């Protein structure tokens, strides 16, 4: 069972809609979770005009019902200091349902 | 010595609303979906497994202990251990005249060896053929909250196990089900004539 | 000593609708009844497995105990353990005549020793070359709800197993099938003459 | 002592329509395709494996027990255990005069040790060379439904195994085939002269 | 052998045909199954104009003959509350035929 | 010797807000209280597990020790070990009258032997057929901060375990749950008469 | 012999600022985020696990050793080992007159067997009922820096372990926690009358 050791400031953006239909994100902070962060095989990835450096980072937190504040939705991102971990998906790692796998990137521009 | 229960539990005394919280509260899928009356059928199966291994009663149900001959001269240890207040020690004869007694005995309560332990050396003798019969109320308390909480956790560790996996499938915890029970089992070392 | 059953269980007394809740078949389908012919085929196959390992009865169907010579001078312990209200010790003759006898025999109820001890120091004698069948209804209760629930769970742990694996395919619980049965087995240490 | 069966099973007495349901009913591929008369050939192979390990009969077929000398003075335990009603104890001589007897013996039925147990101390003596011969009907009942259901499940746990895998291929169940049989085996401790 | 713990409301849509040949789906509910849901490696996937977050979710239920109500056809979807699991295929996981693997997505828009 | 509790722990004295810091739930969420109903359900289930393995008390709730005959002529060692200020040895009579007695009894404080030794060489005598209940408040301190911290850690190592695994699922530390408990268990080597 | 501490640690004497450096300094995530007052609650749990296994004191807290009868004639070994300067050997009587003594005894300090070892053969006798009571200050030094650093590392190897993993989870180091403690444990070989 996972050994949780990092403090990840979970962050959810409020979506202020603009006139054209596109929302504007704020990334106001949410309450902090505890998690383990297990790396994957990382390599740099061609962005737009940026040679973005990415690593897979399966993050494991504890669980909650889907209408609770403690669930990381894939809308949200983690942030440890200045290292933003995006959330690709959340997937309910444990069999009994105690732990959630998340999926991250840590795309540093490099 | 038949020792049938007079009345069972009401069912509303059992912590079905609390066992749903021991099943998935604070972590889980959601409250999820559990057949409510199914969850009552696993608590009654886990209590009756711990009522048998510990020889306790846990809900304070009413009992009826109808046995023919007294084992000792006066002692008569009661099997279901946490007792309180003999309802009646009525004494039926071979035809069924059912003449109760109201004095001559003083129940000495104890979680280890509950007794009847009559006054002096005379315990009510038995009519030939006419079984003696003792009605008593044995258990901790009327509600679930009056229990020792370590014994209550052994129900929840066990009733959740009957919920989590149905057939007899294979799967060493420090205070597991078995380690919480052993301070409530009856420790006996007599295999003798008394 | 033959010990056959007069009547079987009705089948409608078996909790097929609750065993289906146990096995997690499905809740709201329009079919809902494709398994009814087989679910009680495994409940009767798991009760009859536990009726032989425990020497208990569990549905209180009527029995017929046809025997010839008494096992001991007066006692005659019955095999099927939880008994109540022995109907008839009709004493057949060498051939034909069946005379029911009140005979001055008693019944000592017990889950461990369901004796039929006689009061006149000798049970009714047996016509040489003739049997003495005893009709008695032995079991816990009439319906499924009157059972001890841990023994009822041991049917559900076992009949779920027969439903999930058909042939003898090999596949550790704290209170498994076996550990629930063992407070209902008969503990005997006599291999002697009496 | 040849002990050949007089008649075998009819085949229509066997639960081929029920064994298709123990093979795949409620869960499975569909009813699927099974050579029907093949499934009858595995039930007859699983019954004849349990008729041999238990020394029972299970369908109530007719037997013929033709043996030369009486083993005891009077007892003559019958091997196939659940018996009822000796058809005839005809007694052939060395030439074949076949003079039956109609009295002098009283079959004492029992699932443990069925006997012949003649009256007094005189059991019909044997003509020198003229083997004695006993025809009896041994088994539980005429149909499949009259069986103890735990023994019937040991057939279905075994006949499905001969269906699921053909050659002798490798593959510990709590009540497996072997645990359902052991309360029907014959427990004998004599290796002696009587 | 699988330990079934989730309650999944199986759902089958009736196909009301429109005038052009295209059926209109309703997704009326069907009876509920019990299942285990084992996650796979999840990552977000480029939808149409949506950055859909998907995870593989091999779902295991019990079996039935193919003309029975209890079989999940790949027409159907599961739904646990508001989490719709589509069905990619059903594949008869067990050797003896007691259990069916399903294959899901859980495409949340994110 | 019954040894029930007069009052339970208040619940507000349990460190639910610090146990939540232990289990790494979450820091700044707006909900923050969905687990409060269950976190103290496992703290009361882990204290009561360690109160039985150590025979200690840990919250200094009031007890009632209702016993009938003295264990030894004068000593009367109390079961719950860390005691202070035995309130009342009220001596009930055969029925009714309860007369509190100063009686010339002392209290010898100890974590190992919390005796109640008498000074007049004989404790107050016991009316035949009557009990002698002793009210005493036994435990380390009133609040959670007055505990020995290693025993407080053994609650947090244990109640975190019940929070992380619900049923009896099997899963070596230098100072684990058990190695912190063992300097608080009672080390006894007497199985004798005195 | 109660031996309660008079005062606990202040908390500000503990090396919380240094334990954050033993947790993650020179290698790590960053300083990272650790609930500061949580880290103080694991140092008090690791010291109290090593204060119990070694019978040392480590912070030089004040103690109160109130015991009834002297064990030897004069010796009185003190349990908490590194001692200095008995505060007072006040002697209370059965009523509480609390008459201190100021001479007749000379504390002989030692890390192995600290003693009281009165002058000659006369150690202050005990008023009947009036427990003797000894207040002393036992431990190495007032600050954390005055400790033997190998014993301080056994706290940091242990308090980090309670920080790194919460429940009792499984995981042989050369100088581990246990190998640094064993030269500070008390080596006793007496199980005798003196």
């Amino acid at each position: 069972r996972p050994r949780l050791n990092r403090l990840l400031v979970l962050e959810e953006a409020v979506r202020v809609a603009d006139g054209a239909g596109g929302h504007r994100l704020d990334w106001q902070a949410k309450g902090e979770v505890w998690a383990e962060v297990t790396a994957g095989s990382g390599s740099e990835r061609a962005g737009e005009f940026v040679t973005l450096a990415s690593v897979p980072f399966t993050i494991v937190v504890r669980a909650a019902p889907v209408g609770a504040a403690r669930r990381p939705r894939p809308e949200q991102r983690f942030r440890e200091g200045a290292r933003i971990f995006r959330i690709l998906a959340v997937a309910e790692r444990d069999r009994e349902g105690h732990y959630l796998s998340c999926f991250a990137r840590e795309e540093v521009v490099a | 010595m038949m020792l049938n229960e007079v009345t069972a539990v009401p069912g509303t005394a059992l912590p079905v609303a609390e066992f749903r919280d021991h099943l998935r509260l604070g972590t889980g899928f959601a409250d999820l979906g559990a057949e409510d009356a199914a969850l009552l059928s696993y608590l009654r199966a886990a209590i009756a497994a711990i009522e048998g291994r510990t020889a306790k009663a846990l809900i304070s149900r009413g009992f009826r202990l109808a046995l023919t001959a007294w084992r000792w001269g006066d002692m008569q240890t009661l099997p279901i251990a946490p007792v309180a207040t003999v309802t009646a020690l009525r004494l039926v004869d071979a035809a069924g005249v059912e003449t109760p007694v109201a004095a001559g005995w003083r129940l000495v309560p104890d979680m280890a060896r509950p007794r009847i332990e009559a006054l002096g050396a005379m315990l009510p003798m038995i009519p030939t053929g006419g079984r003696v019969e003792i009605d008593f109320t044995a258990g901790f308390g009327a509600s679930w909250s009056a229990l020792p909480v370590d014994l209550a956790q052994a129900v929840f560790l066990l009733a959740a196990q009957y919920y989590e996996l149905r057939h007899d499938g294979a799967a060493a915890m420090p205070f597991g089900v078995m380690a919480l029970i052993e301070r409530w089992r009856t420790v006996r070392v007599l295999g003798g004539r008394p």
